[PDB]
């Protein structure tokens, strides 16, 4: 009995975050659910980059003074990725920014040698989605309904 | 209030802008 989603959901979201941070893609397999979770990775890279271009002084500006110095800083930030949803609401622009910020946070992390603290960061913000917001992601059919949701066709309708 | 709640108001204010160019 282990939890499946959040496992699906750590490897997206921790393959994002460090390939962000170092610009190398992982050759490693993706595995179980791995047809869903390359295509949400993928869909990832296309609006995560959108997301930190479009929003860079923004993003800049709150890692700036949220000065993150190492592993314990990053905990802290759990409490702003609470406060996003506290609202009541949820949906995938707002995961999507939540997790490109984190992307901008990680490349901040590499460039401070503090790469060791990517992965906690990964870590806290998938909790803080699968953990408290899977009804709704169930409701989505999960990654799919990621890939769905961002999904640009191409037919002469 | 809490410096916190600044912080999300922000994520919050990008993410729904985001989410209103996909969501139909």
């Amino acid at each position: 009995g282990s939890d499946e989603l959040y496992r699906q959901s750590l490897e997206i979201i921790s393959r994002y975050l460090r390939e962000q941070a170092t610009g190398a893609k992982d050759t490693k397999p993706m595995g179980r659910s791995g047809a869903t979770s390359r295509k949400a990775l993928e869909t990832l890279r296309r609006v995560g980059d959108g997301v930190q271009r479009n929003h860079e002084t923004a993003f800049q500006g709150m890692l700036r003074k949220l000065d993150i110095k190492n592993e314990d800083d990053v905990k802290s930030l759990s409490r702003v990725m609470i406060h996003v949803f506290s609202d009541g609401v949820t949906n995938w622009g707002r995961i999507v920014t939540l997790i490109s910020f984190g992307a901008f946070v990680a490349k901040h992390l590499k460039t401070i040698n503090q790469e060791s603290c990517i992965e906690p960061l990964a870590e806290s913000i998938t909790d803080v989605l699968v953990r408290t917001k899977r009804d709704w992601l169930v409701k989505q059919r999960g990654w799919d309904g990621f890939v769905e949701f961002f999904h640009v066709e191409d037919l002469e309708g | 209030g809490r410096p916190e709640i600044w912080y999300a108001q922000e994520l919050r204010r990008i993410g729904d802008e985001f989410n209103a160019y996909y969501a139909r």
